[PDB]
């Protein structure tokens, strides 16, 4: 039962808001894993997406990449944004998404290179899953990644690619477009 | 060589 090594080492974080903490101070690293076995153990020992309280978020990023815009690997990037519908199981969405990422089940090496991490954000008004990518202008690769996400997550609604600049300038509470859409 | 695992295999490990 020698462990199965992953293409990358990943770190798993919880975002928990408390009063008078800066945004990044609300993040805490709860695991770093590098094997299939340890990947599944993290999920078995942390809260399921369907059980999480609103506004408490899950971040899974390649270990060398901090889960914030300020990281060199994120600052010129963007995210595929997925708006969860009432009929969808967020446990399925999150598990399929993370399997796609940690298993590196992309057609090409180049797509894997774009990947920074994934984010689950439970919200009252509609939950969101995101995949953060290192660039905002590798159109062809960004689009094949978006297409693969939709396939694996069995998504029907349009997904949106939003560069970090647009994320920064987004107002909390505004009701959704992207540089790319599919 | 990029290390690749499909969902069938990952789930079998789960
Ligand atoms: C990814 N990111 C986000 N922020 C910042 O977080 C805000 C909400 O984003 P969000 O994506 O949670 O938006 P909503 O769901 O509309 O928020 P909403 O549903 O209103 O809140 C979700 C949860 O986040 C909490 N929260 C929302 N805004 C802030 C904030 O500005 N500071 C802190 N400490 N907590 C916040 C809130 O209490 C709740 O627990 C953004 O506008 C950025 O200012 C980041 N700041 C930096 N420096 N670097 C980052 O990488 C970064």
């Amino acid at each position: 039962e020698f462990p199965h090594p992953l293409q990358d080492s990943w770190s798993y974080y919880l975002f928990q808001f408390r009063k008078a903490l800066d945004w990044d101070e609300c993040l805490e690293k709860v695991a770093t894993f590098s094997t299939i076995e340890d990947f599944w153990s993290v999920l078995t020992h942390t809260v399921r997406p369907r059980e999480i309280t609103y506004g408490k978020d899950l971040y899974m990023f390649k270990s060398d990449i901090m889960p914030k815009w300020e990281d060199p690997k994120n600052e010129n990037g963007g995210r595929w944004l997925i708006n969860v519908t009432a009929r969808q199981d967020v446990d399925f969405l999150w598990d399929e998404l993370l399997m796609l990422l940690i298993g590196s089940d992309w057609d090409t090496d180049e797509e894997d290179r774009q990947i920074c991490g994934a984010v689950f954000q439970p919200r009252s008004r509609g939950s969101k899953l995101s995949v953060w990518l290192t660039s905002d202008n590798e159109e062809e690769t960004i689009l094949s990644i978006g297409r693969r996400i939709k396939e694996r997550l069995e998504l029907e609604d349009t997904i949106y690619f939003q560069p970090v600049s647009d994320q920064r300038s987004q107002t909390r509470g505004s009701d959704c477009t992207g540089k790319y859409e599919i | 060589g990029r290390i690749i695992y499909d969902r069938k295999f990952l789930m079998e490990c789960r």
